[PDB]
């Protein structure tokens, strides 16, 4: 073999920080996910 | 059928032939080669073979066959459908499949390397690439032409290039005559250039040629030329900087010290 | 059916074709021997195409163009086997082969490692796995072909001796066509005829005896893949359809 | 007893014979030192088959394939994803071996750092791995098996000094085909039984006195190799069993 810095390919991956908090939101119980969202719906005036 | 015409400069009696043959091969979709020599002006030629095929209609990208990644040969030539950024909908692009209906220029073919030469191969004829991942490959109505200085014959005897890939390509090879051959449109290339060149230079009016000028510009066997006439012409003129008295003088190295 | 699209008659490919007849129906792989150019591929699919094996989805790989890892890989890489990279892993050319004819091109030029998988993979209708231990066994039917002297690579070790030696029963000959002489016509003729149906022309107008004395004198070194080339080079230098063609050309690197 | 394949009726073959015996029951290095063609790992079967444990898997296959660098990946391997070229642990071949036996075809074409690593490890015996980490070590047989004078290679330094006397504790040097006399014929006559029994045809004519002299003339490269090839291709395009084989098929590749 041989040592060197070469390129790859094939492959796929995105993220962002909004989608990020989208995903994390399923991994909490819903009772305490509700919590979650009641906080939400304090801080935004038109979501009932 | 529309001629691009551009700048054909030849006066020749034989470039006008090569205007000539190149024309009655325009309509063939058969591999080509083109081969010149360090002052040639053959990149005019290849886009003179594409621009009068009736496939003019097609794209003519035209790739660097010396400076592509060893590493990236394989997506770069194919190219890979799923694209980037996950379920993103933009697809890859590819190198062979965007060229479809329209001629493919290929340059230094005998430079370009052996990982690239047996690339090539088993895609010339078969008319199949698959970009990577999938089952599905697809055939593409591509047109080669390929552009060479360099001597073909004695890299096959070296070993250095694949025979099969080079005999395979072209079936007739178009023929570009040495400038120091032409002899004959310097009077007419030498102005044109120069008359272009007041313009870059910013000044109004070429002053004339003296009669040695141009016994120095005939004589003499031009090393690598045409594009040599050009900087003869072009440093001479802008170094004289003025249109009062007419040039009087030529250099053909700015090398020597003086 | 299916050979028309070759001809012949010298008595040499006269003798190919009567021997393609008689061993159309085996199965098991047979050697195929001949020149760069010289009817490797044209005889090819006539094997597949005798109602023997004309069913199948046949498939031929060159052997001479693939690297090191490549070559053995495309075979048969992963198929079943799942490990860590290497996304979206197939079968390879040899796996969708089975059930139709197929060619591996080259095996002379070719890694030794490689070479000996090869051999096992022949006999006994037995194809090793990376991933499961069980092993394929379809009868699919590719014989291999060279073009080279194998024998000679044996000596120096340059070719796996087994491999060989056990598919050394079914030799085939192609001979050049610098040995054919009466091909050479017919078959200037036939392709002739199709470079004009090609460019739009009237009719083929034929050869001059100068054109037939060059024709018959040059060496040749390609065949077909050769001849063929330069035929319609030639065809594409006149370009009228009045009088018989009398300048031709071999070596399109020379000038005048 | 693997049906007994290839006895040697001629004394030089039956006193090998008897040596192996001593060999197989104990650990200690064997090289063998016949001709390719001749010797080949016949008897390596025998020293992997009648040692104490015939459990230990003996994978062989060192022929060499490999130019260089490639015989390290393909003997130890590569660490846990090390390098360039690696993807996972790669254990290679003296751990795939192992409780086992190992053979080496052409040892002596192996380059000196292949040796030089075959020395280090084989008292020791562990095992450096290439990638490295924690020396490990494994006990397992040697069998080498090269075809030329191999004092020469030390004369002329190719062959390493403490190398070659450790693993050539003890040469059982092997018997040219030509040696073998009146051998030929019952060689002939295995292989002639066994290919009409693999051709299903329903007994064997004979021989004739013409194809007896040409194989009393020949030369005969191969101990088993050259001549098994001819028997069995002779049967091949004779197919028939009512008259007596009377051609020979000397080469495969000869013309027409
Ligand atoms: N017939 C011509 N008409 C106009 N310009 C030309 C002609 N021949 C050569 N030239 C000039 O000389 C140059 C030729 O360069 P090019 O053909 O790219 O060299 P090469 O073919 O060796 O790569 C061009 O930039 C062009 O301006
Ligand atoms: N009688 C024929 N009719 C049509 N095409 C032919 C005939 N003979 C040869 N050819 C073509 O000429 C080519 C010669 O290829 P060849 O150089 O023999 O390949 P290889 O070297 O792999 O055997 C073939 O691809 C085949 O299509």
């Amino acid at each position: 073999m041989k040592q060197g810095l070469q390129l790859r390919l094939s492959q796929q991956l995105a993220m962002t920080p909004q989608l990020q908090q989208a995903i994390r939101l399923l991994q909490l119980s819903t009772l305490e996910l509700q919590q979650e969202l009641q906080q939400a719906l304090e801080s935004n005036p038109l979501l009932e | 059928m529309a001629e691009y015409k551009d700048n054909l400069l030849g006066e020749a009696n034989s470039f006008l032939e090569v205007l000539e043959q190149v024309s009655h091969l325009a309509p063939l979709d058969k591999p080509v080669l083109i081969i010149g020599e360090r002052g040639t002006g053959k990149e005019l030629i290849a886009s003179r073979l594409h621009y009068l095929s009736s496939r003019w209609q097609g794209p003519f990208i035209s790739l660097n066959c010396a400076a592509l990644n060893e590493n990236l040969l394989d997506s770069e030539l194919f190219g890979h459908e799923a694209g980037a950024f996950t379920g993103a909908q933009k697809r890859h692009p590819g190198r062979f499949e965007r060229a479809d209906g329209g001629t493919l220029f290929l340059d230094e073919l005998a430079t370009a390397p052996m990982m690239v030469q047996e690339k090539l191969l088993r895609v010339i004829e078969y008319g199949e690439l698959e970009r990577v991942g999938g089952s599905q490959p697809l055939q593409v109505n591509v047109r080669l032409v390929c552009a060479t200085n360099a001597d073909l014959p004695a890299m096959v005897n070296e070993g250095t290039f694949r025979a099969d890939l080079l005999d395979r390509l072209a079936f007739d090879v178009v023929q570009l005559p040495p400038l120091r051959e032409r002899e004959s449109d310097i009077m007419l290339m030498a102005e044109y250039f120069a008359i272009q060149m007041c313009r870059e230079i910013k000044l109004p009016l070429f002053p004339g040629f003296t009669e040695r000028a141009r016994e120095t510009l005939l004589n003499y066997r031009w090393p690598g030329n045409i594009r040599e006439l050009k900087n003869v012409v072009e440093r001479s003129v802008y170094r004289h900087g003025t249109s009062d008295y007419p040039l009087d003088d030529i250099i053909i190295d700015p090398f020597k010290r003086r």
